[PDB]
Parts: structure tokens; C-alpha cells; sequence
């Protein structure tokens, strides 16, 4: 089943690989693609420990902080810390009440996308160290504890291997019943200081090349629902049967709800009732307002729009602001993740740009700046390129001021 | 689940004289006296066609007093605590939400014969046997490894009341009688429980009316026969001001029935416009319902009662606190809500365990205070930003 | 009530070699072997869209042959014996009556889940407590009760006392010597009709009906669910319709419908009429059956009874009735069974027994037989003399 | 949609493939699983011609003859000669007035099963001759004019290939959009004296393996009616069929509705059938009777030939059926034995032939199964005279059984 995930939404936080805090509890300045926000980082660590202790009895987390302070980044870091394949479903409340569909159905699907299934199934795969890659019926030698095995593959399987960038001395498993090659990594024989055991330089497979590997498929309920197209309930029953059999271990994810202040009180009640259940995922809010009025009441004003009932069961985690240094560091990290070479003076100008408007604006400015630099035949971005890009594209605040100023 | 599971009664002694600290309640003597008056009014049956609304600022035990009254009415009297905003829900209309809330409070005590495997343990025999003595006879009643582990979990070897092929209970070492106490356990099942029974990711992926009618008919039949015993409980609606005029009319209609449970509401606004209509009224309640309302006001909390409450709560959460930590938590609970103070405790426990300690210090309390913001601070800090 | 209570299979075996006595069935070897051919046809499954019709004079064993066939197919194969006139009832229409008959002939061997906690009782532990139980695996003293231990004490203690779910205690041998808390696939042939009766709401119902169609729909869906799961294995039973010529033409078409299903049980019919009026029409057809059904009919003819065979059959029946009689009394009964129907002979048996007790005897003599023969008459005599009064 | 046909009813006449008459018009002694019945046979070929000429205007066929003389078989052959897939729906008139349903509805479904729908649809199928059958994702080499294609199949499709008994060197089509393997036949490269062109040794496919073939689906109107399931939907299903025809992919092909035991049909039923055949779209209704001038069912006073009211008889093309002599009886029974697979001695067949004369050809045919099964128990592969004699002594026939009962009376 095709994975149904908004790759674009989380693509901006791809550098985040975890919460980056030590065993003691305090957080280092920079680790796992996370810079600053030490207090919120420790709070998130505490929440992670609570979740793993199953002490989140009918509770949620509210991340309060100004725009562009990594609320979504912190939620993604929490999701990563609970597990690399733990589901993460970000969503802004402004799109619950779409013109069509139904608020209940939108929240329903959002909740579904946050509940995963660890389907571990034993399939005989071709887990072996590629010794040679002869493409003729593609008899590729897979040396393992048993030895090299000239297992005849198919041109489609060879194309799949090429898509996985599998080369010589690459310990890969080729699930035989489905003919899918998945690059596990290289061999431990070439392990160096950075290349280590049981990673992209995975050690030599111990056992026969054709081994029944307990492969775990990470898939959430919603993907199954879209695959089977009431119908929704029927998918639930099959999932329950799967778990009962003893191969589907449920793993609750994280549901990140941004712009919570603009959610109906009915939606708040629905979320409360959903989080009441034990199987429910952790519901993490995020807001930028103060004591803004509740949406569907018009007279009761409560912190961050949340009604007092839910908000009595909420752990507020405050997010701080970034000083020029942190902004520059984060911009450089994002540029590195994008493959962008940028000068330090350009990074400084980008940091002061972000300080005025937002981190979002500074990060977005990178791509057009790199394209402009490429057009002029330069491999790097200089301060002049950033100046020109800032003079070309504006930000909401400044453009609104320009429009009002003339008025 | 959980919350304030430490009060098993109002604690007002006799003749409406609250004995300060008792079964949880450690304050609000006026409110406790009023709640006792209301309870014994209910017992004598002259509260028909009335309701109780408990006013007071947040964190003064409005729900605690209602839970205490529910416990004092009976050891198994149903208690249903919902919120005013709880009814405007996406699945159910306010009609269905309030109907479910009412039926949650109407409890049915129905007898059910059961062969509780009980006997006064004379020797703790270890899967294996376990000597048990009763007035009927004495013999080595066999138990499993987990059953004996639970027997050691309870005080050994007082008891134990081991229900049939089930868990045990500490009494004394003295439950006696028959080794087969074929006791018809009077299970208190609320109307809503039976309704749901007749009707595991259902919440992630409402009952028609026929199931409801069948439930009513069957329950009435059992109660008439003498098998069941309809015992109206207490229904608590926090944030009553959130309710609108239409739900208030349905509440008025439902209070007219004979099965109606004692209705308790809590509000902290005063002189607030009714959610429906455009007319200001005290606590946002239409006067038709305010006329027949017994109003109880919970006074704000003082330092010593707050500290006692915190002591009880830490006793419940298996946390040892330093006296300086207790004073700082008390001052926090006075400057902020009690709820935030209670929240602080669990986080401080994990902070203490991070440094591999046994008792939480003041340093952990301050670290967790800096970690998690409370209601007032977060707003102040946000608006200043804007 | 208790007729054909001794026909346990066709008793031929030996590659279709009927023995004179076998297990109760004596005589009618010709039709017995033909029944054996049909039995193998059911096993091989080459009888679909076909039926069996046993022609012969009354009281020649046509019903007994049907009972043996069901027993021979299996110890628990459902058997439904109805009469042709049984469908003409005021309560139910011909459709409902025939539908019900087919249902009860459709058996389901639901392999009910029984967590049998058995084990040789090492010590009768009193009582709600436990009971020392031991098997070959381990000795796991297990949970018990008082009304149950009362049954155990009322039973042979200790004689194994195989306990199934804390209901039964088999006091056979010390045999509960497997796994203490084991599992059993309890064979249970619940007829499709039996499932219908459970669902139906309704002890005087017979005095003060018709199963609702929706009830039929639900259990049919249920049966498919268990069948796919693997618990229920539908066993095609045997449906016997005596006095088939009584059924009319409209009912005969319905039989055609029900015999073209995968759940259709083997249909066995019996009639003693030659070419008669087809009920509901103005034509004459053999056996009073429409030609469409008669074409695909396995018709077996039951030969009339011989002298010695009647005597042997009587011998078997008296053993069931706990009656000791003299040989001369035996022969007179055999003569009665020859000039009159065999059923009339059986009726005389029980009546004569009370005759013997009236004079405080143990063995019935010839004197008693004549005493009851004159007392209660046979249908031929009653009709014979009684028409004589008319003219 | 699953085909709804009484395979058992037509199973006894599977040896018949058509009328088996020559171009001149005369019928040869034995052809296409038909022995004898020359006068009737040559007649049926005529009506097939009037059917193909569209001159069967408001007319039907009445097949008169004794029991067990191929009245059903000749009706089956008429359907076969008009087309291999032309629907054929037999029925006995005694099953119209059942306890439940309604005579109108019963005659309804009978008519529907007699109308076919030639829905030809161009679907890209995998038509190619099997070069290799490597089952690993079942990459099967399918060599065609373009060449051999190692098309990646699925194990489910591979099981379908095994269900069709597909081996090396077989030109078969595998619907790519449906994942179903159909055995068209072998390749013409191995064609011998019996294997011929465009047959079970179909020639090498000309074109790409993935060729869009206008596949014809033979489905009757009733099949759709049952698939879309109360009543009154019948109209909508008729609507959809009409729409499909209008588009130009479903060529309506009227079939043959065979009505046996017509003498026992109500007069009201006769009127309905008359009105039905009045319509042009109506299929050819072929009656069958064995009585003489039996009185009409619904009148009780007026006697007309074969029960049919004089109105209907005035428009009927009656085809007579002859009897079978020992030789034909022996021949026909032998053909039946071959179709199911019994080795039987000639003497056993001769005894079986004399059995047929006494009772019927039905009774002789039914005796084959128990006789061959009896021989199997005794360890003998072929049935001998002793087996036939013994089986005749075990199971009886209607006429003899009635005579025995009456004789005792
Ligand atoms: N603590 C952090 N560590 C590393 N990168 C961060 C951090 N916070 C924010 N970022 C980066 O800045 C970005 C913008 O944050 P944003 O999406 O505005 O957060 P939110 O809107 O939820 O407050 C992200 O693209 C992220 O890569
Ligand atoms: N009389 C009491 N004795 C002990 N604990 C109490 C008492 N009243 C309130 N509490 C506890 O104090 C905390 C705050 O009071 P709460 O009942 O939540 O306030 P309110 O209902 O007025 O908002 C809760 O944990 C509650 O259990
Ligand atoms: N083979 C047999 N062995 C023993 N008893 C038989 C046998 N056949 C028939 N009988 C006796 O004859 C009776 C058979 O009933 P029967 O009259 O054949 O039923 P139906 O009503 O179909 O004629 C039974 O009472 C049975 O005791
Ligand atoms: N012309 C024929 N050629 C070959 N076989 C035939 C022919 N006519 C009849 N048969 C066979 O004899 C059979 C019995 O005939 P039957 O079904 O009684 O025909 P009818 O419809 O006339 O009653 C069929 O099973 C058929 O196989």
C-alpha cells in the first residue's frame, strides 16, 4: 500500500533526527539536528518518558510559542524519539472545517494517520553480501555465512537494485517472494571510523542467503483505508484480527495540531473524547495567541482558545526565541541539508532577515537565492544574492505595511 | 480516571459538624455542612424537583464536594461528572449528550449469585494449594501463582476474599460462613452501561432507540421482580454556564421524572449572559431553573488546607517530598491553581529519578516549575509578545 | 415413538454381502444391497439431483431401511421421517411444512469449543474451592464447587471423573490422563431447524407455528460464517417422506427446487400405491408422482416378509420390551404378523404383557395372546365387520 | 456474473454437438453425437434455416414423440446448430404451478434464460504461444509475431493457468486487465492429422502479445437479473441491456426455450406463451409432448391435440420423433458410456439395449453408473453381462414397479 504522507509538510524539518538530549536529562546545545530551545527540549524529553511510562492518562501537550520557533520541529523530534518509524501527522486547525467533507471526517482521518501498525512478517529474503553483480538473468553473488550464491534475479529486480544504489560489498536483502531489493547497507569488512556495526555498513549476514527474516512493515490505519477504495469499520475489524493473530503490534503516534485557536468547540470535544481512549495517540497542540476567545462561544475567552475543560488536562511547554547565532546556525543546517553552499556574511544577513520576520521566511529565501547564484554562474551564494532576493520577494508583514502605508 | 480518588464521604461527622480532615475533605466547612444538609434531604426525599449548584472560583474543590456527597449517599452510588462544553459534540446532539449523561447516573443494583472462593487463610500455601478456613469447614483451597502473589500483595494473611477464579481481598485473620459464599453480588450497572452492552478502535473508526426501549423495559422488569434496585445517583455538570437555553429546558424537563438523579452544577462566573438568547442572568442560568436551586458557595483555600491537600495527593502518588518542597508547592498553589501544583508533582518525580534520587528536593520542584508553564504565565508572556 | 430403535446400519459390509441377522436388520436382503449401493453413492457424491423411492406393501421395512442408511452413513447423521399428509396443516402452508422438513434433515456438526479441565481426582477436595486433579502431564489441582463436588461425591470417587467445563464428571477409569486443562472439538450435529427454534421466541406452545423468514436469513448467514471458519462441517442427512403419494403436484415441484442445492439432503420416499391420481391434477401416474421427479428416481422394491423372518424380528422387539413369552405364543404372533400387519403384532405384545401381570405371571402364554387378540382388533377386521353392519 | 444453468439437466446430452446434417439437406446416419432420427433430424435443420431467415413470425415448434426418444436432445441440437453459445433453457410444464412464486414469474425466468447477449469488448489480452513456463512472479515466455515475451504474471494467474491445463507450446490468451488465463489451444506448429487450424491447435498469434481482442461474453438476461440481487429491478436491468445494445457492443441473440410436458400446462399459461412469441425479440419456444388428444388443462371439456389449445396449434411446426431399434439403442448407449468413460462389452450393451426397449432409453442410460461402479468394486475395469443383469435385479423401473404392486393387490 502506498504511504499516504504529506512529504512537503515535514520536508522542511528533515534535518531533525531526534530530541538530542543526554541520558541525564539536560539537553546539549546542538545534537540530532536541534539547536537551542533547551527548556522545551527537556520538557519534550519528560513527555517522552511519560508516554513510554503510559502515564499520559487522558492528557495532552500544548506547545506555546511565537511563530517560527520550532513547535512543529519539536513535535517531529518527539515523534522521532518515540521511534524512527512512529507516525507523525501535522495539521493546522484552519482546515478542519473545509468547504466540503465534514469536520468529523477530517479529524477522523487526521487521527487515523497518527496510529501505526508494526506488521512483522517472516518472509524468506535474499539477505547476503553482494560479492559480484553480474547482470546476465542477473546472477548476483550473495556471500553469507553459507557462502556466495549466484541467485538468478530478473531485470526488474536489477532495476530495483539500481534504484537502491546497491554496489559491490553491499549487504542487502532481496525479499524473494516479492523480488524487491532494499539497500540495508555495506559490509562490516570495510567499516572505518565513521562506518560501524549494524548500519549503512551492516555486518556480514550470518546464515543462509535465503533466510526467513522477520520484516516489519510500518503502516498506519489510514493507508489501509485509502487502499480499500461501513468500509472504514471493516478495515478496523481486519486490523483487530491481525493484531489478535500475533503479528500486528499497535504503536500510537503523535497528532500535532497547529493553529489550535481557530478550532470549533465541537472539534475540541471530539478531540477530548478521542484522547480519552487508551489506544489514542498523543495529541500535541500549538498556538501563538494569548487568551484569545473560544471559537464557537463568542464570549468566553480562554488561554489559546482551548476550552477550560480540555485545558485543565494539558501540559504547557513554552518555546523561546532564537538569537542571531541560533538563527544563523539553523539556516546553515538547512542549507547543508539542501546542498547549498553559503558564505558566512550571507548567513548573517539571513539571520537578521529572520529576526525581523520569521525563521520560515529566512529558510524559504534559500532556494531562490541558490537559483539566482546558479544563474550568475557562481557555485555559492554571496551577500549580494541574498540582498537581491530580499529586495525581490517580500514577507507578509512588510507587504501589508506597504499597502497600509499608502492607504 | 484517577483524579481525586481519596474522598469516600463528606466527612461532616454528625449533626452537620465537619470534623476538618476526614475521608479527604480537609476544608470548606460551610460547603460541607450545606452538602450534608442536602444529602439528608435527599435521604428523606424532599429534594424532588430541586437541584444544587456550587459556585466558587476554580480550584476550591467544587468537584470534590460532589464526589464526597456521591460517596456519602452510598458506597456504590453512581457519580457522573461531565462538562458544559461536553454536550456540543460532533457525533451526538445536545439532546443525546444530555440523555447519556442522565442515564450514566441512574444506577441499577442487580443481584448476581457468585461462588467467591473465600476462606480465612490459616497457612499461606504456595501453582499450588492454599489452606482456607471458614465456618463451613477448613481445607487447602488451591490457587494459582498470580493468585498467591496477589494474596501477598494484600496484607498477609488477613482475609482473603478471593472471588471465584479471580482476585482476593484483605479483610482480617476474618471472612467466614461458607467456603462457597454463594453471595448474589449486587452489581451497580448504570442504564447507559446496559444500553452500550446491548448495542476496540470504535472511538477512532448513536444507538438508535429500540435498544434504549428494550433496556428500559428489561431494567424495569428486573427492578419490579426484586432482582434489580434502581438507585438514582448524582449527576455533576461542571461549567454549567456553557450550557445554552435549549439544554436548560431539557434539564428542566428531565428533572420532572421520577427516576431523575440529584443534579449538581458548578459555575464560577456570575451575571453572565445565557448562552442562548441575549439576557444577562446570574451564572448564566435561566431564572426558571435558578428559582428552584440550592446554592452552595465554596470559599477560597488557605495555606494550611492547601498543604494538607498536597500531602494527601503525594501520599496517593507514592512521592516523598521535602518540607521546604512542600512549602514552596503550597506557595505556588496559592499563587497559581491547585491543579498546576498537582501537575508539578508527577514531573518532579521523574526529575528526581533522572538524578537517581529517592526523595524529591526543592531543586527538582524549581526545575520543573521552570520547565512547564502554567495557565497565567503562558498568557501573560504571549500577549506581551503581541 | 420407539420404532426402528434397533436398526444400526444396513449390516451387510463384506463388499455388499447382507447377513441374515447382522445388527438387528433381518430379511429383505435384495433391498439391503441396493441401499448399500446408494450408501457408497452418497460417499462418492454421485447422487446429486437424484432421489430414492422405496416401493412396497405396508410393514415391509421401508422405514427401517431408511433408519439403517442414516446410521450406516454415520453415528450422528440427522434423520427426518415425515408423512405425506403431514404437510396439509392449517397452521403452516405446504411451503412452510416442506421447508421445515428439509431444514431438520440438514445437519451441522458444529465442533463446539469445550475447555475440558479433566484429570484423575487424586483427592476429592471440598469443595467454592478446588479439587486435586492429576493427568499424565502434571497434577494441577483445579477449581471446583459445592453443587459440583456434590455431584462428584454422588459419583464414583475416585474413578477419574472426567470434568469438561465443570459440568460433567466421567467416572470410567483413572480416563482423564492427558493434559489437565485441555481442549476438545465436541461434535454437535445441530439441525438447521434446531438453530431456527433457538432464535424463535417461543411450554404449551404446541397447544396455545411458523418460523419467520428473517430468522431463516440470519442463521443461513451465520452457518456460512462458521463453515468458512472451519468449525461447522455441513453433513447432508437423509430425509424420508412416507406416504409420498399423499403429496400433491404443487408440493412435488417444490421438492425439485430443494433437491438442486449443495445443502440438499438425500431424499428417500416410500409409497405402496400403483398408478393413481396425481394429487392436484386430473392425470394418472405411477406411484402418484409427476414424471419429472420419477425420471431421476432410484426406486428400490421392498419384498414382502417370510415366515421365519417375522419370527426373528419379533424376537428382537421383545428383548426391547423386556417380555418373556413361550414358543407357542411366539408362533401365534408370527401367524398374526402374517395374516395381518407386522405393526399389529407389535401392538399386541405390550398389551399381552399387562395381561400376564394381571394373573401375576412372568412369561406370557398362548392364552394371553388370544385374550388380547379378541380385545383389540386390526384395521382390516374393524373395517370388515363394520361395513357389514352398513349393508 | 456466474452462469445460472442446470448443468445436470443438459449433462445427459453433452455427447450431442449439433444436428449433423449435410449441405444437401439429408441427414447422415451418425454425426455430431446423433444416431438415427433421420426424419426428425432433417426437419430440425429446416427450422434452423427459417430461424436464420427470420420467417418464424409468430410460430413455434412442437416436438411430439414417445418418452426417451431424444425430444430434449433434438432441442439441444437445434441450439447448437444455431450457435455453440446460443442459450438453451429446458423446463417441464409441471414445474410452472409450484406452491410458491407465481405462474407468471415462473414462465418469466424460463423465457429470460432463453435469450443471450453477445457482448464483444476489445480488451488487451496476452495472446501468445507458450515458449517457456518459468513460474518465478511467473515470467512466462509468450512467443508471437512480435516475439517471445517474458511477461510477469501472478501466482493466482499461474493457478488459473494450471486450472486450464496450459503446457509448453500452447497459443493462449491471458486477459491483462482481468488476470485470467484461458486455454485457446496449442500451436499450429505441432498440428497433425487431427489437430487442425484455428482449433485446439490454434495457429501462431499474428501481432503483439498484448493485443486488444474483441472478446465475446455469452451471458443471458436472467444471469444479470440474479446478479443484481426484490422485484421491479427487472425493468432497470432491461434498461441497461437496451443501452448496451444501442451503444453497439451487445448483439442480442435469441435462444431456444424448451417446454417439456406441455400437455399439463394451464390454459392461462398457454395464452401467455402465445403473447410472448408474438413479439419479434421473442425466442423460439419448442414444445414436447407424449400424449395424444388429451383434454386441455383449464377447460375440462375441450380436447385438443397434445393439450395445446386449437389457437396455438394452428401456429406450430410439429416435428415427429421415431423409436429406436436394438441397433440404435446399443449405439446410443455406447456413445453415452464413452462420454463419461466406461469400458463395456458388446454383450453387456446388447442386454442394455433390450432393457431400453422395455422401459426407456432414460432407464438404460442411468444404469451405466451403478454397473460401472459395481465392476470397480470387483476389481474389473470393464462391465460384463453379469454386472448389467445384477444391477437390473437391484434397481427397478417405474412400469415394472407399478405392475408388481398392482399384481400383489
Ligand atoms: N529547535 C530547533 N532546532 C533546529 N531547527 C529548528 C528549531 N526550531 C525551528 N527550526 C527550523 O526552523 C523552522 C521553522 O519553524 P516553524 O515551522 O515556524 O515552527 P513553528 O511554526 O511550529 O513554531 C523549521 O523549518 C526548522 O527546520
Ligand atoms: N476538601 C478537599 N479535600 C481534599 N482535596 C480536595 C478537597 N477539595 C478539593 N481537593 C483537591 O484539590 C484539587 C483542586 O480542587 P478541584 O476540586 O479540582 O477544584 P474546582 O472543582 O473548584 O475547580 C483537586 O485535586 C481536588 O481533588
Ligand atoms: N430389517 C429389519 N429388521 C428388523 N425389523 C424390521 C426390519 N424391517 C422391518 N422391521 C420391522 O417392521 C417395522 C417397519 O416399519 P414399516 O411398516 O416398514 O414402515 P412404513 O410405515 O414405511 O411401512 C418396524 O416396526 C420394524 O420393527
Ligand atoms: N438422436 C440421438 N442420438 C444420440 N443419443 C440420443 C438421441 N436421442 C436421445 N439420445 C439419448 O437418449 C436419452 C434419453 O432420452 P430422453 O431424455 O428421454 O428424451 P426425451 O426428451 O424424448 O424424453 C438422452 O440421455 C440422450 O443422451
Amino acid at each position: 500500500v502506498k504511504s499516504t504522507t504529506k512529504t512537503q509538510r515535514i520536508a522542511s524539518h528533515s534535518h531533525v533526527k531526534g530530541l538530542g538530549l543526554d541520558e541525564s536529562g539536560l539537553a546539549k546545545q546542538a545534537a540530532s539536528g536541534l539547536v537551542g530551545q533547551e527548556n522545551a527540549r527537556e520538557a519534550c524529553g519528560v513527555i517522552v518518558e511519560l508516554i513510554k511510562s503510559k502515564k499520559m492518562a487522558g492528557r495532552a501537550v500544548l506547545l506555546a510559542g511565537p511563530p517560527g520557533t520550532g513547535k512543529t520541529a519539536l513535535a517531529l523530534a518527539i515523534a522521532q524519539e518515540l521511534g524512527s518509524k512512529v507516525p507523525f501527522c501535522p495539521m493546522v486547525g484552519s482546515e478542519v472545517y473545509s468547504t466540503e467533507i465534514k469536520k468529523t471526517e477530517v479529524l477522523m482521518e487526521n487521527f487515523r494517520r497518527a496510529i501505526g501498525l508494526r506488521i512483522k512478517e517472516t518472509k524468506e529474503v535474499y539477505e547476503g553480501e553482494v560479492t559480484e553483480l553480474t547482470p546476465c538473468h542477473v546472477i548476483i553473488g550473495l556471500k553469507t555465512a553459507k557462502g556466495t550464491k549466484q541467485l538468478k534475479l530478473d531485470p526488474s529486480i536489477f532495476e530495483s537494485l539500481q534504484k537502491e544504489r546497491v554496489e559491490a560489498g553491499d549487504v542487502i536483502y532481496i525479499e524473494a517472494n516479492s523480488g524487491a531489493v532494499k539497500r540495508q547497507g555495506r559490509c562490516d569488512t570495510y567499516a572505518t571510523e565513521f562506518d560501524l556495526e549494524a548500519e549503512e555498513y551492516v555486518p556480514l549476514p550470518k546464515g543462509d542467503v535465503h533466510k526467513k527474516k522477520e520484516i516489519i512493515q510500518d503502516v498506519t490505519l489510514h493507508d489501509l483505508d485509502v487502499a480499500n477504495a461501513k468500509l472504514r469499520g471493516e478495515i478496523n475489524k481486519v486490523v483487530n484480527k491481525y493484531i489478535d493473530q500475533g503479528i500486528a503490534e499497535l504503536v500510537p503516534g503523535v497528532l500535532f495540531v497547529d493553529e489550535v485557536h481557530m478550532l470549533d468547540i465541537e472539534c475540541f470535544t471530539y478531540l477530548h473524547r478521542a484522547l480519552e481512549s487508551s489506544i489514542a495517540p498523543i495529541v500535541i497542540f500549538a498556538s501563538n495567541r494569548g487568551n484569545c476567545v473560544i471559537r464557537g462561544t463568542e464570549d468566553i475567552t480562554s488561554p489559546h482558545g482551548i476550552p477550560l475543560d480540555l485545558l485543565d488536562r494539558v501540559m504547557i511547554i513554552r518555546t523561546m526565541l532564537y538569537t542571531p547565532q541560533e538563527m544563523k546556525q539553523i539556516i546553515k543546517i538547512r542549507a547543508q541539508t539542501e546542498g547549498i553552499n553559503i558564505s558566512e556574511e550571507a548567513l548573517n544577513h539571513l539571520g537578521e532577515i529572520g529576526t525581523k520576520t520569521t525563521l520560515r521566511y529566512s529558510v524559504q529565501l534559500l532556494t531562490p537565492a541558490n537559483l539566482l547564484a546558479k544563474i550568475n554562474g557562481k557555485d555559492s551564494i554571496e551577500k549580494e544574492h541574498v540582498e537581491e532576493i530580499s529586495e525581490l520577494f517580500y514577507d507578509a508583514k512588510s507587504s501589508a505595511k506597504i499597502l497600509a502605508d499608502q492607504q | 480516571i484517577g483524579a481525586h480518588s481519596h474522598i469516600r464521604g463528606l466527612g461532616l461527622d454528625d449533626a452537620l459538624e465537619p470534623r476538618q480532615a476526614s475521608q479527604g475533605m480537609v476544608g470548606q466547612l460551610a460547603a460541607r455542612r450545606a452538602a450534608g444538609v442536602v444529602l439528608e434531604m435527599i435521604r428523606e426525599g424532599k429534594i424532588a424537583g430541586r437541584a444544587v449548584l456550587i459556585a466558587g472560583q476554580p480550584g476550591t474543590g467544587k468537584t470534590a464536594i460532589a464526589m464526597g456527597m456521591a460517596q456519602a449517599l452510598g458506597p456504590d452510588t453512581p457519580f457522573t461528572a461531565i462538562a458544559g462544553s461536553e454536550i456540543f459534540s460532533l457525533e451526538m446532539s445536545k439532546t443525546e449528550a444530555l440523555t447519556q449523561a442522565f442515564r450514566r447516573s441512574i444506577g441499577v443494583r442487580i443481584k448476581e449469585e457468585t461462588e467467591i472462593i473465600e476462606g480465612e487463610v490459616v497457612e499461606i500455601q504456595i501453582v499450588g494449594k492454599l489452606t482456607l478456613k471458614t465456618t463451613e469447614m477448613e481445607t487447602i483451597y488451591d490457587l494459582g501463582t498470580k493468585m498467591i502473589e496477589s494474596l501477598t500483595k494484600d496484607k498477609v494473611q488477613a482475609g482473603d476474599v478471593i472471588t471465584i477464579d479471580k482476585a482476593t481481598g484483605k479483610i482480617s485473620k476474618c471472612p467466614d460462613g461458607e467456603l462457597q459464599k454463594r453471595k448474589e453480588v449486587v452489581h451497580t450497572v448504570s442504564l447507559h452501561e446496559i444500553d452500550v452492552i446491548n448495542s476496540f478502535l470504535a472511538l477512532f473508526s448513536e444507538i438508535k432507540s429500540e435498544v434504549r426501549e428494550q433496556i428500559n423495559a428489561k431494567v424495569a422488569e428486573w427492578r419490579e421482580e426484586g432482582k434489580a434496585e434502581i438507585i438514582p445517583g448524582v449527576l455533576f455538570i461542571d461549567e454549567v454556564h456553557m450550557l445554552d437555553i435549549e439544554s436548560f429546558s431539557f434539564l428542566n424537563r428531565a428533572l420532572e421524572s421520577d427516576m431523575a438523579p440529584v443534579l449538581i452544577m458548578a459555575t464560577n462566573r456570575g451575571i453572565t449572559r445565557i448562552r442562548g438568547t441575549s439576557y444577562q442572568s446570574p451564572h448564566g442560568i435561566p431564572i426558571d431553573l435558578l428559582d428552584r436551586l440550592l446554592i452552595v458557595s465554596t470559599t477560597p483555600y488557605s495555606e494550611k488546607d492547601t498543604k494538607q491537600i498536597l500531602r494527601i495527593r503525594c501520599e496517593e502518588e507514592d512521592v516523598e517530598m521535602s518540607e521546604d518542597a512542600y512549602t514552596v508547592l503550597t506557595r505556588i498553589g496559592l499563587e497559581t491553581s491547585l491543579r498546576y501544583a498537582i501537575q508539578l508533582i508527577t514531573a518532579a518525580s521523574l526529575v528526581c529519578r533522572k538524578r537517581k534520587g529517592t526523595e524529591v528536593q526543592v531543586d527538582d520542584i524549581k526545575r520543573v516549575y521552570s520547565l512547564f508553564l502554567d495557565e497565567s504565565r503562558s498568557t501573560q508572556y504571549m500577549k506581551e509578545y503581541q
